[PDB]
């Protein structure tokens, strides 16, 4: 019973290509991080602008391009999971991917597969367009393509091709061929490093030409070897095809072979090779990868091929190939001189950008694994040159630590005020890998900047106006006393002490009118004109009393009690007029909630007269009982239009003309440009309920509005039918826009719970938590910030974070950079918080050479001093304070010594007084190898108030309280009621604690092979092993005993682990190499559990990447024994959440996320069930409980109304109201971060 | 009521009473010792006593040389302790 | 392997059915004679 | 006095340091320093299977009295190695520092065969009058039955569940077992002499069994009664074994000095006839790797088999791993150590190979010359 959720998408770019996917006007980006596909316009200057975005079910492990006849768009080609390709295509009409042809072969594979299968297969796409193969590894499953249907049947074989075929390295198809031909690396005779010793030259290539016979009931393939080689270094492993052959790039030889089957030239690369044209190179350079990420590029019109490889610390290298026999075969490398590719590593994937008709001034697109993706500039290539940045795509490389602390809430009142934030706590990330790795923010809700903290100035609303954008007449109201104040906002203050204001009535509306030569102020049951000094030139009293006002610059409409429209026009000539402006008879006779003038250009290819993109139109937008949007023009001529669809709330919108069951859902409307520097027209739309739906307008056929239900983007913060009441029953929700925050243009949405809309240039508009306290008011403030003020008549002037702060990914990102020019800690990992000093603890692991010593002094013999050797190991502990960012205090830790856990723990001093100090546990192993018996340390750590530097927050020390040195690696780490147990080799060792710092182990348990991850829940224990799955143990005091209470049933390469506790019962949730995400249960009462012993598997849900760390959370119960929940850090760059559901909130959710797979279509034809529940561990949990998949369950808000009614109805009378109460709390569970101390 | 360190010792598990009544142990750590079990009935409120109840193997004065490498042939009854213990060892 | 007409809604998808393959204590009941030596 | 310790734990700090960072499994290069990226073998697969080869020699062991050693086995994580005695004695052996004399006096008669369930938590073990003992993981008696079989006990094994297990002995019968209270279950009546091996499939119901009569059967473990058997065998059938991670294949050898790949998958289909000029002994999957197998043949002669790089010929041929014939070979679970007895009352572990170092495939259980283990060094890598 639990439910799957992203708390943080995927941001590690894998894969992208350039093509006209969606439209053939320019050359666009697609960009795959692990499940979401997105499509970029790369724009002149370099940018990334987002076009459309969207999310699958499955890991999409490749992209292909296939173009189709008679379209100038290509056809996207799939590859997810195992063995599976997918067509996929746009559809303009409906401005949605559909999928054209669907390919299976997984069950084929296994058919003819010998041995398991690996995880991801290859597509290998021809520069033909006339066939795709995707090999596995010693199988290839052919896809042919006509040059009636688009894709023939498809047929596969192993070695039918050709009898020598036996262990395939790499498979390419080749360029410059009438035919598909094929080119086939493998080694018959296994050899590796220590091999290489008895076999020489075991790896064989051979080119096949492909007879594609596609047939009505099947497909034969008749393969002709075009050549053959016998001889070659063992550690090639990548074909990189070119005009004249293919590029062999091996671990430390690269090999030309031409489209002959000739080995032309060889060069090698670093002093790890020896024994035709040999070149040799110095530079130590090694391709350790098993595949090497490389970009190749065809001559211009002018003969100039380029190939750039590619290095996994990120270097790039230039092969020069020219010919008259290929002549001046050699390798280059490209300098960084400002070194902006230091943080990145692991490269992924390059796509050239820019066409520019010419090989030199390249536009480069890189995905990285650590670093963010970069968008780089390549001026002229030579064997002068330079690089340069151009954009990022942020990437928080791989989450290796999470924990929570205090990043805001740090200080209790800022600037005299209490702070906004104030006990919220965040979830802080260690990201990143090597250089690069730095700490990243999670933060729950925004926090802004204070500039001003004043006190007292509003009672219910305020208004600030602008004379000439200077900030004067900071108009407050009182609603409760009728009463109100205009202040001067010059550092004035004491009101104006007259300025013919009313003063004794709810002012409603007051703002700068007629090119701010006017001031309108409308009370509750009057409406005046003054000017800049404030003198009163015309009154129009109104018999009823105003609900709505909206004001432009030639017109103001007003809105009263029975729903009388009023829209009146200044005078251009000399003003004080306020002339009536004539409106359509059907408004009369419908009836109006709320009302708004509007600025769009949505009804130019209606209106008569124009039909240009430009000269947005005025409107006069009105929204109706019956939740329709309609609108007219100044000279309308009775012609009323609507956006057709807005009522069920649509995917799609266009414009129509209006047609005449009143249900008001919707509260306000609102159109206008969002986003930072690229302002895209959104349609957004606040409820009753509080929860935000957005519409975009295609810069195209601007007449139409869709949104993306498959794109999971918008965070849900209300319910239709009044459930999460409790959102907007307290403060009014209006939405305030505005053009200029900080550069950005955002959408307030103010209330007990503040929210923000900030859209990224390079991402959709998300929705953010902004602030921890009520907001009331808020209004613009001097030039890109604003003024709110709270439901304690506090006032604060607020600006937006730019510094380090991303605002995509579903939640506000702040980029900790711990490491600066002066010192660099590299890798950061084991990240933990001291609550009672208010402090993060970090650990550092600079990676060093690796000596390989013999168990005395000496080394073992094999060592070479005069080659590059492996990566070893030198690890640390870091004080780091929140309030500065800074490390206080570091401390070090001999060679080969990794700390592979850190716990902040609360340990019993005394059994008798049970006394508890909060001491810091480092486990600390010696990365050795295999050869030398295994040896470790354990360390404990006070933390101590000192008296600071004659520099503030370096009042806090690092003391030792332990140290000893133990047999056996040190893997974790866990305290146990006030003991706290490490792990040695094969074992586990619980210590206890006395006031003299003396340390003593007091019980101990034996374990399989090797813990990889330990957590204490009170006095049980769980301990991970890398080959048998985990094992539940009890730990007792008084004779102290470690009772082995359970043990997995299914062995696996458990990663992390975590509790599950939801409720009376109990579970554990286990991640094992294989991305699966495993939850067993302690049931001691089933049958055939034999007495507890056997932990019975409850459900195995794969991932899209690979786990790296689990913690226990307490969940945020917005309605309703503590809660707690698990939240997992990803390599991709994904933060994941379990939160356990009850019996009834399971039953009602897994019934919606069935009705949503059957009922509702999936974007590329991909199964949920069959992208998550399809493992090894299948056949091994219950059937009909399976983890539940928020991301699906969260298309139930995005369906129209009488859909998300009817879907409600497979199980349960009043199951939509339930079903969004649920919805709205596990969207909410983490919010308990808002809430502490 | 702490996130950084949530109060995770005493929670109301269902399978508390199955700990118990096997291996005699409790949720509880740190309870008193019942002075009232001898070394099977000698506890007048039973095996399901809050109080910690002592195996006989519990009270001897000499670690087993045989239990720490894992290989003691006695599962209960053997004469030498069945607790790791650094003080009494032999 | 399928082509994707527009008639359906829950068939332009990948099929996922497995069936349930019973397993007792001796291990999972599985056809017997496909193991003949042919 | 720093003995010679081979522990994966350190392997699997680095492997799944690299796991959780995204960092790949970096390609070993010849040189001493990238022995610390030789990953655990369990997380090597598919084209570096070839890693996992046990092609080193480590250590020779032998108890203080010679007996002659029918079986020996692994503890079934791994950390120690149970050496049957003729003596019916369980001798002990630490895998970490290959050192220890526990005489444990098991049985009465001759051990022949143990075996450990697949949940780690049990141990049975028959011995040469037909008598069988369950074990505990600390070696404590649980259940005794006496007389189960009448002539000594093969070869036996568990099932999937651990709740059943089917033995053999020099009898022509099969039996099966309630393993909760050794209650005796149906009885395999067929076969026409001596069945000489038995095997349960790892994941379904199916009992493979080989006897004299020339003949390798499958049985039922529910209905009892012979399913299907194979004739392709010209002399006694020594021993037979599933693939023990997906059992997708099966292996028989035979006095007629050939070894049998049968892929259960596709009707009994053969996919290796090996046939050499010295009788093979015994034979053993890798039990992480499939397709991976190693044979013991009458003059030692190790030879490790691969069915996806040569179906006529081993990959690698270890001539003279023992002195006498091998009579058994033991996977380490972890995969890191390769156990082997012979009738020379000695017992020889392999581990896998070194990037480099100077023996590499010469040494004098490669060549003849002495016979040595150097238990006074502080590595793997041995200088000339």
């Amino acid at each position: 019973m639990n439910v799957y959720d992203d708390v943080l998408d995927a941001t590690v770019v894998s894969h992208s290509l350039a093509t006209h996917f969606t439209t053939s006007d320019y050359e666009e980006l697609l960009v795959v991080r692990t499940n979401i596909l997105s499509v970029y316009r790369p724009t002149r200057d370099g940018k990334l602008y987002l076009t459309d975005e969207f999310k699958f079910h499955g890991l999409i492990t490749d992209i292909g391009l296939i173009p189709q006849k008679d379209s100038p768009l290509s056809c996207l080609l799939l590859c997810t999971g195992v063995a599976k390709i997918s067509i996929l295509k746009f559809n303009t009409l409906t401005n949605s991917i559909d999928t054209l042809s669907l390919h299976y072969y997984e069950g084929k594979f296994k058919g003819k597969s010998l041995v398991e299968l690996a995880k991801i297969s290859t597509l290998r796409m021809d520069p033909g367009s006339s066939c795709a193969l995707l090999f596995n590894n010693d199988i290839i499953a052919f896809l042919p393509f006509h040059v009636k249907f688009t894709a023939p049947s498809v047929v596969l074989v192993a070695s039918e091709l050709y009898e020598g075929a036996k262990n395939i390295i790499d498979i390419q198809f080749l360029k410059n061929f009438t035919k598909p031909t094929i080119a086939l690396l493998y080694q018959p005779k296994l050899v590796w490093a220590g091999n290489t010793t008895i076999s020489k030259l075991p790896t064989q290539y051979v080119i096949l030409t492909l007879n594609i016979q596609p047939a009505e009931s099947a497909t034969k393939i008749e393969s002709t070897t075009i050549a053959f080689v016998k001889e070659l270094p063992w550690d090639l492993h990548t074909i990189v095809p070119v005009s004249n052959g293919a590029i062999i790039v091996g671990t430390n030889e690269l090999a030309f072979l031409d489209n002959t089957g000739v080995l032309q030239s060889t060069v090698l690369l670093n002093s790890f090779a020896d024994k035709k044209i040999i070149n040799n190179s110095s530079l130590e350079i090694m391709f350790r990868e098993k595949n090497t990420t490389s970009i190749w590029i065809p001559s211009s019109k002018n003969n100039d091929e380029t190939l750039l490889l590619m290095d996994l610390k990120s270097n790039i290298y230039y092969i020069q190939m020219e010919a008259e026999l290929l002549i001046k075969f050699d390798i280059f490398k490209l300098p960084i001189v400002n070194d902006l590719l230091k943080e990145n590593s692991n490269p992924k994937c390059i796509t050239r950008l820019n066409a520019t008709n010419s090989n030199k001034n390249m536009d480069l697109f890189i995905g990285f694994g650590s670093g963010n993706a970069l968008v780089l500039r390549l001026n002229n290539l030579k064997s002068p040159f330079d690089i340069e940045l151009l954009s990022s795509l942020r990437n928080v490389g791989p989450i290796t630590s999470l924990t929570v602390g205090k990043v805001s809430s740090i200080d209790d009142v800022v600037k005299g005020l209490p702070n906004p934030n104030k006990n919220e706590y965040s979830l802080v990330a260690t990201s990143g890998n090597g250089s690069g790795s730095h700490l990243t923010v999670i933060q729950t809700s925004v926090q802004p900047e204070i500039e001003l903290a004043l006190k007292f100035i509003s009672i219910t609303q305020i208004w600030n106006l602008k004379i000439k954008g200077r900030d004067r007449y900071l108009i407050t109201t009182d609603s409760t006393k009728s009463r109100s104040d205009i202040y001067e906002s010059d550092n004035n203050f004491k009101l104006h002490k007259g300025g013919r204001l009313r003063r004794d009535a709810t002012t409603v509306y007051i703002s700068m009118f007629g090119e701010e030569k006017r001031i309108i102020q409308v009370t509750t049951n009057h409406l005046y004109l003054y000017d800049t000094h404030f003198r009163r030139l015309t009154t129009i009293k109104f018999d009823y009393e105003v609900i709505h006002v909206s004001v432009m610059d030639p017109y103001i409409l007003v809105t009263v009690s029975r729903g009388d429209i009023k829209i009146f026009e200044l005078e251009e000539k000399n003003k004080r007029k306020l002339l009536k402006v004539d409106l359509p008879e059907i408004l009369n006779e419908m009836v109006i909630t709320s009302g708004l003038i509007l600025k769009s250009n949505m009804c130019n290819e209606f209106l008569i007269g124009l039909s240009k993109s430009q000269e947005e139109q005025l409107l006069f937008t009105f929204v109706t009982a019956d939740n329709q949007i309609i609108f007219f023009t100044k000279d309308h001529n009775d012609r009323i239009f609507q956006l057709n669809g807005v009522d069920q709330l649509n995917e799609s919108l266009y414009i129509s003309t209006y047609q005449l069951v009143p249900d008001p859902s919707i509260k306000q409307v609102m159109i206008n440009k969002l986003g930072h520097d690229n302002k895209e027209e959104y349609l957004t739309i606040l409820t009753f309920g509080g929860e935000i739906y957005q519409y975009r307008k295609l810069p195209q056929r601007r007449s139409r509005f869709y949104r993306n239900v498959t794109r999971n983007d918008l965070a849900i913060t209300g319910a239709p039918d009044n459930a999460y009441a409790k959102g907007v029953s307290s403060i009014e929700r209006i939405m305030h826009y505005f053009p200029d925050y900080n550069g950005y243009s955002v959408i307030f949405v103010t209330g007990s719970v503040p929210y923000i809309l900030i859209k990224e240039d390079d991402s959709t508009p998300k929705i953010f938590k902004f602030g921890n306290i009520p907001l009331v008011s808020v209004t613009p403030w001097s030039e890109r910030s604003v003024m709110c003020v709270d439901d304690i008549k506090n006032a604060r002037v607020y600006t937006l974070t730019t510094d380090n702060m991303y605002y995509g990914n579903k939640l506000p990102l702040k980029q900790i950079k711990i490491s600066n020019v002066l010192d660099d800690y590299k890798t950061l990992q084991k990240l933990v918080y001291h609550e009672r000093a208010q402090l993060f603890l970090v650990s550092y692991c600079k990676r060093v050479p690796y000596e390989a010593l013999g168990e005395d002094g000496e080394k073992v013999i094999g060592y070479d001093e005069n080659v590059p050797h492996a990566e070893g190991f030198q690890s640390g502990i870091l004080l780091i304070n929140p309030k500065s960012w800074k490390v206080i205090d570091k401390i070090d830790f001999p060679k080969n010594s990794v700390v592979n856990e850190m716990r902040s723990s609360m340990i019993q001093i005394n059994s008798k007084t049970k006394r508890k100090r909060e001491y810091i546990i480092a486990g600390v192993a010696n990365a050795t190898t295999e050869d030398t018996p295994p040896t470790g340390a354990f360390h404990i750590y006070d933390v101590i108030e000192v008296v600071p530097e004659p520099k503030p927050d370096t009042n806090y020390k690092l003391k030792e309280i332990f140290q000893e040195e133990v047999s056996g690696t040190v893997s974790t780490v866990c305290e146990v009621s006030g003991r706290f147990m490490i792990s040695q080799s094969q074992k586990v060792l619980v210590r206890d604690i006395q006031e003299d710092n003396s340390v003593i182990p007091v019980a101990f348990l034996d374990i399989p092979v090797f813990v990889t991850d330990s957590k204490s829940f009170g006095n049980l224990l769980i301990i991970g092993d890398a080959m048998q799955g985990f094992q539940f143990i009890g730990f007792d005091a008084e004779p102290y005993r470690m009772i082995s209470l359970g043990r997995s049933m299914s062995k696996f390469q458990t990663m992390s682990l975590e509790f599950l506790v939801n409720g009376g019962d109990m579970y554990f949730a286990a991640t094992d190499a294989d991305r699966n995400v495993h939850v067993l249960k302690y049931a001691p009462d089933e049958p055939n559990s034999l007495s507890g012993q056997r932990l019975v598997h409850c459900s195995s849900f794969t991932l899209h990447s690979t786990n790296s760390c689990m913690m226990l959370l307490p969940r945020n119960e917005e309605f309703g024994v503590p809660s707690f929940q698990n939240v997992g850090g990803q390599v991709d760059g994904s933060v994941f959440k379990i939160v356990p559901l009850s019996e009834e909130k399971y039953r009602r959710l897994y019934v919606i996320q069935q009705q949503i797979i059957d009922r509702e279509l999936q974007l590329g034809g991909l199964n949920p069930r069959m992208e998550r529940l399809a493992n090894d561990f299948y056949q091994m949990g219950h059937s009909m409980r399976p983890m539940l998949d928020f991301n699906v369950i969260r298309r139930f808000c995005g369906l129209a109304i009488d859909r998300r009614k009817s879907i409600a109805q497979k199980a349960g009378r009043h199951a939509h109201f339930e079903a969004w109460r649920d919805i709205i709390n596990i969207e909410f569970s983490m919010r308990s971060l808002c809430q502490g101390k | 009521m702490s996130l950084i360190h949530p109060d995770t010792a005493k929670y109301p598990f269902k399978f508390e009473p199955f700990l118990r009544q096997e291996y005699s142990f409790s949720l509880d750590p740190d309870r008193p010792i019942c002075e009232f079990y001898n070394s099977p009935k000698s506890c007048p409120r039973g095996p399901l006593c809050p109080k910690k109840h002592v195996l006989p193997i519990f009270q001897n004065k000499i670690v087993c040389r045989h239990w720490l490498r894992g290989l003691c042939k006695k599962n209960d009854q053997c004469e030498y302790l069945h607790e790791y213990n650094l003080r009494k060892m032999p | 392997i399928i082509i994707q007409p527009s008639a359906a809604s829950k068939h332009k998808m990948f099929p996922f059915n497995p069936a349930k393959i019973k397993k007792d204590d001796y291990g999972t009941v599985v056809d017997f004679t496909m193991f003949l030596p042919d | 006095t720093q003995r010679r310790s081979v522990d994966v734990s350190s392997p699997y700090i680095n492997l799944y340091y690299n796991r959780r960072h995204g960092l790949p499994n970096l390609v070993v290069e010849p040189e001493t320093s990238y022995t610390i990226d030789i990953m655990p073998p369990n997380a090597y697969r598919g084209r570096d299977r070839v890693i996992n080869l046990p092609s080193k020699f480590t250590h020779l062991s032998s108890n203080k009295v010679k007996h002659v050693i029918p079986a020996i086995q692994w503890t079934p994580e791994g950390r120690r190695l149970v050496v049957a005695t003729y003596s019916g004695e369980f001798s002990l052996w630490n895998a970490s520092s290959f050192t220890f004399e526990t005489l444990m006096q098991a049985h009465d008669s001759a051990v022949t065969t143990m075996k450990y369930s697949h949940d780690s938590d049990w141990m049975i073990s028959g011995d040469a009058d037909g008598m069988i003992k369950i074990w505990q993981p600390n070696f404590s008696m649980v259940k005794e039955i006496d007389a189960a079989h009448t002539e000594s006990i093969r070869d036996m094994a568990f099932s999937s569940n651990d709740s059943k297990f089917v033995t053999c002995s020099d009898d022509n019968i099969l039996k099966i077992w309630n393993f909760s209270n050794g209650k005796q279950e149906r009885v395999l009546s067929g076969h026409h002499w001596d069945v000489k091996s038995c095997d349960w499939h790892p994941e379904m119901g199916l009992i493979a069994s080989a006897s004299k009569d020339n003949l390798v059967k499958l049985w039922d473990p529910r209905s009892g009664n012979c399913i299907s058997s194979i004739l392709k065998f010209k002399h006694t059938v020594l021993k037979t074994r599933f693939q023990p991670t997906k059992g997708n294949l099966l292996m028989a050898i035979s006095k007629d000095k050939s070894c049998r790949v049968f892929d259960i998958r596709y009707s009994m289909k053969e996919l290796m006839c090996v046939r050499d000029e010295t009788d093979y002994m015994t034979l053993e999957w890798h039990p992480i790797n499939e397709s991976m197998f190693t044979l013991a043949c009458y003059d030692g002669s190790l030879k490790h088999f691969d069915l996806l790089q040569n179906l006529n010929e081993p990959i690698l041929t270890i001539p003279y791993a023992h002195d006498k014939c091998i009579t058994s070979l033991s996977y380490n679970p972890v995969g890191h150590i390769f156990a082997t007895a012979a009738k020379d009352r000695t017992i020889r572990f392999w581990t896998r190979a070194r990037p480099i170092d100077p023996n590499a495939y010469d040494d004098p259980t490669y060549n003849n010359k002495k016979i040595n283990g150097w238990f006074f060094g502080i590595n793997n890598d041995i200088n000339a």
